[PDB]
């Protein structure tokens, strides 16, 4: 008994959509998802406005979806006043147009979102986490929503138990196309391993040329944006260096069938918690201009069964501030000239990248090691984040006698810290080599069986460390 | 639930103050829509009414002695200069799932000038002795508080086990109280011992205001 | 609420210009990037209050407003004023005005915040951020009594209402634009200046139109920012109303502004303001307190309400006596021990929300206190932490709030004027208090 | 706890310093009488006192850190230039020594 | 404007049809209930129902016992109710709900169902008087009716001011009321001066004069 209205925009097919919310037992809700698939043209957002009380003529319409087009932000910034005004409905959005609008009026009542940009961010500290190369400068124009983001910055990195330290922020706006020997003046204070980008995509073909003729392309690889920040990630542009960081949002993932998926299901079950505390609904209208006035049954606790609701274990609450509390992020390194190359999955703010090393673009010395104090001491990671200490560096421990049928490395990672540590750290600083430090499996110092070496010698007699 | 407190319920409170009554909920009701919680007004005799629609907002009617306030669990519900005619039970507490968990029952008390209670000793007359049976009744109509230990005596013994004791609300032409006292007994134990006495033991003074007389 | 309008003007990027409003969210640009104002918003006129403060050279005020993003914008806007002298005058009785103090909106007299102003002894009341419920204000502040002197009284031009005008005592000055003919003059004057704007635009180089066809055409109108440059360039001399230029962010920039004051239940002119000419009329000064006069400065006069922290052998406490004094103990030169009562700590056996207990309070902190008091002839009161801690500044997860804990957060919020303890000297906390000379040396 | 959050080579265990920090001073004493605290960290000016009058308690006798008691205010209140001289003042006639003779 | 009625004296265990007729608005836009206000003074709900009769809600001692019903042409609220206890001597009501849905918008003062142990008996009323002259009252004992309600008047029909009726006591399950009048010198007795009582429950009228023996 429920009016769902199902808009359509976009390329893919309906059907795959309708077995995705038909092959779920209508049992558990108490009352029927009367939903309604109508397709729309891309056309004008007025005549938009104009058919969502057309849509309320045609049933009584509690509960919308509607699928949208990847570059539609205006009109993001369009749809939610008019709900505001008028309406309580709920979109995914779809693709651009679900960009993270934070406006403050309670009456959108919209779910616009994935995780924040803060949130964003966060995971970005997971990023941080892995791989240990360190944020020591930050670049941004005047994008709305920066100053919030250095602040929380700040507030968690100065609540680290690690070596991680920021050294500069930048603000330069540059539509002010003068200012490109400002920032040739401004690669003094841009020399981080991992640098932060906050900008305009429109702006930053120019504005990353500029960098690269600075003296930046080396570092040009190494630069984040959100994918939203980002432009369309099939056929990128070059004037962007390649090989960049992507961070928020999917369509090669769950899709137009699985967002909907999410979607209706969200809505009926959310509405049927509505029946389970309260057992009531309000009625849905038909007549926009008219029923605006009719807005006083619009008490909405309801939007508690909305922020808190999930649907068969997976975990889709929300926050009303503008953002969803549980993640689902997508792949850390955008490919720019090829795709998007899938590299990590995200769950519960934690990442899943198969790698266990990331390279970039003198040579990583491969360095076996044996736990003997006071000079190698071995001891466990810090379990609140996964990694060592400031004092402490990480080392690579795989034991696999016991595997039998997937008998390979997935090394587990230990802290390591000690007097020699600090000398080989000191000679890694003076003659600017990487290693590959790890550990031992088998023989101490390992002696010659039959002419045959193992411990520390069997690497170096096949080839595995040459130093240790 | 949202199970709450009301305190101070049974509250005496002298006229013209400010009668604030704290309540204290299990958990949380606060929301955007400036509360969830909703209170209650009736009179004794009157029908139910509602008192808060969500805060110191009030729906018509209700005049501008009440100002409440509060959120969470805590609510603090002050009435301005107050006076004598609203004196009753009120504050239903709810819960925004499905059970309602009502009840609390703020009765509201008006300190009141004190009284000691006039008192009527009613033997049994000629109607009620007609029919076999008999019966004294006591009778105080002017008193506050309320909390009377009422006796009756025959020939100075007390008969307790009989006693059926009834009062009522602030009777507010007079500002105090009334209660009743029946005993309902045979003919012959008030006929053959006619020495009819009460005593009304009263929070006014310490005395119980005696009266008796003989059938 | 024209927002239906200008929005769809900001998918095209064509600017919109305020006439008929002040309200100061339609001025945050970073959403409304097509509106521009003939007229300034609410927060302008707070910036008024600071050439207030060279008229009789006041320099302290105490300020609540009620939570609003337009207060806090004006707040922004304050201390963007105060944060100024960065010298190398020197008689340093400048605007450093003592408070800022917030208050949740819609609720009623139930503010102690009145009483923590009459604990200040300031001389002002000066500015909320409301209207209807001002007049509330002015009920809870006979309630108590701030209608007499020892305050000043003044308001903006939307601080005024009837309701309001009821219970506004005759001596409080109201700051008003000249905005009457604003739907005739000002009409003429802003459509002087869009003639002056095509004026520009028709002597100017190859611009594009905003075409046929609306939000259904989904380019964005390239002449949009053209449009908003071309106003950015008008400058209208003078218009019937008195026309200053725009300002940085397309606003009226007055020095057309007038202040009254209230009297006989009137608001009797009393000068113009003109961009930095205060220029008086020849009316006299009439303030609710029977002034005439002019109470320039708040008085300063003091109970110290000194806070400590029991430690020994600085403290040392013991519970009580029977009747709540202290029992008369001679030291080994037979000397009193001289204990102050040192009224304890509500919640008193940690743990336990009991109430406050007077103590027997002795060690070093009584005699030194007894010395400074006969010293500078200082009447005080006797304050216990019931915290039990000395404090560190702790980042409140909530909004990223670095507050010192404790003790010295109250002290921070003035819940005390000074302290007596072992206070161990650190950086963070000269940034923020003042220190004497060290008292002791220690390791 | 301040002073070994800023230093780095105080990282060398802190958070067992968190793990064992306590709330009271006199259960750190106790708990040095009870033998459970192995040491507690404190100013000179109350340790050798009360170890001085309360005995089976004894200190390393090596300074920490150098450091002093002064008296806060809040900003802008004008008797300090009194106060401080009264500090110095009571330091004139020995008044200090009085409070340490008493 | 809101009426509700169908109640009656059953018996614990036993079965009823509650009722009701509301005046003031269409009933297919709007919720309905039915409310339970216990003489231990708590609150709690029988019933609530949808505009159209549909989604109801029942509490647990309600989802063994009560059935909701409304008529949504025809202004009439019906509730079957099954399997009493000896508590349900409350007073039920039905409040025309909230914009919200939960609330209320206004109220009726409702019927009352006598769930006891007792049968319908006529109340054996009897006069009470002195066997002053200045103070002392004349009275009369309500006793032995069932089930509520009892009215009590003298001699006209007008006489209310002092007049105090005090509430029921219960002697073997029958209930037992008392009332006073105050009267000067002037009305004693020089005068008629009867208690009139009217059971409607009973459906009887009882008139007994108060005749004093000595003073």
């Amino acid at each position: 008994s429920i009016g769902i209205a199902v808009i359509l925009v976009g390329t893919s097919d309906e059907v795959a959509i309708k077995d995705a919310h038909e092959k779920d037992d209508f049992h558990h809700l108490s009352v029927v998802p009367r939903v309604e698939l109508v397709a729309m043209n891309e056309t004008d957002p007025k005549s938009i406005i104009t058919r969502i009380c057309d849509l309320m003529s045609d049933r009584k319409i509690q509960g919308v979806v509607f699928a949208d087009d990847t570059d539609q932000e205006a009109i993001a910034q369009i749809l939610d006043f008019i709900s505001a005004q008028t309406l309580t409905p709920i979109l995914g959005i779809h693709g651009g147009s679900s960009m993270i609008m934070a406006d403050k009026d309670e009456s959108s009542m919209f779910f616009q979102f994935g995780p924040s940009i803060e949130q964003q961010a966060s995971v970005m500290l997971n990023i941080m986490e892995e791989y240990d190369w360190y944020i020591f400068s930050i670049v941004t124009t005047y994008f709305p929503g920066y100053q919030d983001f250095v602040n929380k910055i700040r507030s968690t990195i100065e609540n680290s138990f690690v070596g991680w330290e920021l050294e500069e922020v930048l603000l330069l706006d540059m539509s002010l196309d003068d200012g490109d020997s400002k920032i040739q003046n401004q690669l003094k204070k841009l020399q981080s391993p991992i640098i932060l980008l906050y900008c305009t995509k429109e702006e930053a073909t120019y504005i990353f040329e500029v960098a690269n003729s600075v003296g930046l392309t080396g570092y040009g690889y190494t630069w984040i944006v959100p994918s939203l920040v980002a432009g369309d990630t099939d056929t990128v542009p070059s004037e962007f260096p390649t090989g960049l960081i992507s961070v928020s949002y999917d369509e090669w993932d769950y899709g137009l069938p699985a967002r909907v998926r999410d979607g209706i299901a969200i809505i009926t079950t959310a509405a049927s918690d509505m029946l389970s505390e309260h057992s009531f609904i309000p009625e849905p209208k038909s007549s926009c201009y008219n029923t605006h006035e009719k807005r006083i049954y619009q008490s909405n606790m309801l939007n508690r069964y909305l922020i808190n609701v999930t649907f068969e274990g997976r975990d889709l609450s929300f926050s009303e501030d503008g953002y969803q509390m549980h993640p689902k992020l997508v792949i850390i390194l955008l490919n720019k000239e090829r795709k998007w190359e899938r590299v990590g999955k995200w769950k519960d703010k934690s990442l899943q990248m198969k790698y266990y090393v990331w390279p970039r673009m003198d040579d990583h010395l491969s360095i076996v090691t044996l736990e003997e104090a006071p000079f190698v001491i071995v001891e466990s990671v810090d379990p609140l984040s996964g990694t060592c200490m400031r004092n402490t560096v990480p080392c690579q421990k795989r034991i696999i006698s016991e595997n039998k049928t997937d008998e390979e490395p997935g090394y587990i990672k230990k802290c390591c810290k000690g007097f020699c540590i600090d000398i080989l750290k000191k000679i890694s600083k003076s003659v600017k080599f990487t290693y590959d430090l790890y550990l031992v499996t088998n023989g101490k110092h390992g002696k010659k069986i039959n002419g045959t070496w193992n411990g520390m010698i069997g690497e170096v007699v096949m080839k595995r460390a040459y130093m240790a | 639930d949202i199970q709450l407190t009301q305190s101070p319920a049974s509250l005496a409170v002298s006229l013209g103050q400010r009668a604030t009554i704290s309540c204290r909920a299990s958990q949380s009701v606060s929301t955007s829509r400036y509360s969830y919680m909703h209170w209650y007004q009736h009179k004794p005799g009157q029908p139910p009414k509602l008192l808060i629609k969500y805060a110191s907002n009030l729906e018509s009617g209700v005049p501008a002695r009440f100002s409440g306030s509060g959120s969470g669990t805590d609510f603090t519900l002050n009435i301005h200069p107050v006076e004598e005619e609203d004196t009753a039970t009120y504050y239903c507490q709810h819960s925004w799932e499905n059970p309602y968990t009502f009840g609390g029952g703020t009765k509201l008390e008006i300190k009141r000038a004190d009284a000691a209670p006039t008192v009527s000793i009613f033997p049994p007359s000629s109607e009620q002795l007609t029919s076999g049976g008999a019966s004294v009744v006591c009778f105080l109509n002017n008193f506050y508080p309320k909390d009377i230990n009422v006796k009756w005596k025959i020939d100075g013994s007390e008969r307790q086990n009989g006693v059926l004791n009834s009062w009522t609300d602030q009777d507010s032409k007079d500002s105090t109280y009334s209660m009743s006292s029946t005993l309902t007994l045979t003919k012959d134990e008030y006929e053959r011992h006619n020495s009819y006495t009460c005593e009304a033991t009263h929070k006014t003074s310490t005395s119980p205001i005696v009266k008796s007389f003989n059938r | 609420t024209p927002t239906p309008v200008s929005y769809t003007a900001g998918f095209y990027r064509i600017p919109v210009l305020g006439l008929t409003t002040r309200m100061s969210i339609y001025s945050d640009k970073s959403i409304h990037l097509s509106f521009l104002r003939t007229v300034p918003p609410y927060s302008h006129q707070s910036s008024v209050w600071f050439e207030m403060m060279r008229v009789y050279n006041w320099n302290h005020i105490i300020l609540l407003v009620s939570d609003d993003h337009e207060g806090r914008a004006a707040q922004k806007r304050l201390e963007t004023l105060l944060e100024e002298r960065e010298s190398k005058y020197d008689n340093k009785r400048g605007p450093k005005a003592e408070k800022v103090l917030q208050f949740d909106p819609g609720t009623k007299n139930v503010t102690a915040l009145l009483m923590e102003a009459r604990e200040l002894e300031a001389r002002v009341i000066i500015l909320s951020a409301s209207e209807d419920d001002a007049a509330t204000v002015y009920r809870a502040a006979a309630m108590l009594d701030m209608t007499g002197s020892g305050y000043v009284w003044l308001v903006g031009e939307r601080e005024i209402s009837g309701n309001a005008l009821r219970y506004a005592p005759d001596g409080i000055i109201g700051l008003q634009l000249i905005n009457g003919k604003n739907e005739s003059a000002h009409i003429s004057d802003a459509v002087g200046v869009v003639a002056q704007a095509v004026h520009e635009l028709l002597e100017k180089e190859n611009i594009t139109d905003p075409p046929r066809g609306c939000v259904g055409n989904t380019n964005i109108w390239k002449t949009g920012p053209l449009f908003k440059r071309v106003l950015m360039s008008s400058k209208y001399a003078d218009g019937v109303t008195g026309r200053v230029e725009f300002n940085e962010d397309g606003d009226r920039k007055f020095a057309q502004y007038s202040i009254m004051n209230l009297q006989n239940r009137k608001l009797v002119q009393v000068g113009i303001y003109n961009g930095t000419h205060v220029i008086p009329n020849d009316r006299k000064i009439i303030w609710p307190g029977g002034e005439t006069e002019k109470p320039r400065g708040y008085q300063m006069s003091t109970r110290l309400k000194i806070v400590t922290i029991h430690q020994e052998p600085f403290v040392y406490v013991k519970p009580t006596m029977s009747d709540g004094t202290c029992k008369e103990e001679f030291t080994v030169n037979g000397d009193p021990v001289k204990k102050v009562i040192c009224t304890g700590p509500n919640d008193t056996s940690p743990g336990s929300p009991r109430h406050t207990v007077p103590q027997c309070c002795y060690g070093f902190c009584i005699d030194l206190l007894i010395k400074l008091a006969r010293t500078m002839q200082f009447t005080y009161e006797v304050h216990l932490v019931a915290d039990g801690k000395f404090g560190t500044q702790e980042r409140v997860q909530n909004s990223n709030k670095k507050e010192w804990n404790g003790m010295m957060g109250e002290l921070l919020s003035g819940q005390a004027d000074m302290i007596v303890a072992p206070l161990t000297i650190n950086n963070e906390r000269a940034q923020y208090i003042e220190f004497s000379k060290p008292f002791k040396y220690q390791g | 706890d301040i002073y070994f959050r800023r230093q780095v080579e105080l990282s060398t265990m802190y958070r067992h310093m968190e793990k064992h920090n306590y709330e009271s001073a006199a259960e750190a004493i106790q708990a040095v009488r009870d033998n459970k605290l192995h040491a507690f960290i404190w100013d000179s000016a109350v340790l050798e006192f009360e170890a001085s009058q309360k005995c089976d308690l004894v200190t390393t006798g090596e300074l920490f850190f150098r450091s002093g008691f002064g008296i806060g205010m809040r900003k802008d209140s004008p008797w300090k230039q009194q106060v401080s001289l009264s500090i110095l003042k009571s330091h004139e006639n020995g008044f200090m020594e009085d409070l340490d003779k008493t | 404007k809101l009426q509700e009625s169908g109640g009656g004296s059953v018996k614990l265990g036993g079965s009823l049809k509650l009722s009701c007729v509301v005046s003031g608005f269409t009933f297919s836009t709007y919720y309905m209930s039915w409310v339970r206000q216990t003489p231990e003074k708590r609150l709690e709900l029988v019933a609530v129902i949808n505009s159209n009769g549909g989604n109801t809600y029942y509490p647990d001692n309600v989802k063994g016992r009560f059935t909701i019903s409304r008529d949504n042409a025809e202004n009439t609220l019906y509730l079957q109710m099954s399997s009493l206890k000896s508590e349900d001597t409350a007073l039920y009501y039905c409040a025309r709900r909230d914009y919200d849905g939960f609330a209320m918008d206004y109220w009726g003062q409702g019927t009352s169902v006598t769930v006891s142990s007792a049968k319908t008996t006529p109340p054996s009323v009897y006069p009470l008087a002195p066997g002053t002259n200045s103070m002392v009252t004349l009275g009369c004992l309500v006793k032995g009716y069932f089930p509520e309600p009892v009215t009590v008047t003298w001699n006209s029909g007008s006489l209310s001011s002092g007049v105090h009726t005090f509430p029921a006591v219960l002697q073997s399950d029958l209930y037992t009321l008392s009332s006073s009048v105050t009267v000067p010198s002037s009305t004693w007795p020089s005068e008629t001066v009867t208690c009139n009582v009217a059971h409607p429950a009973s459906s009887t009228k009882v008139d007994k004069k108060i005749v004093p023996r000595d003073c």
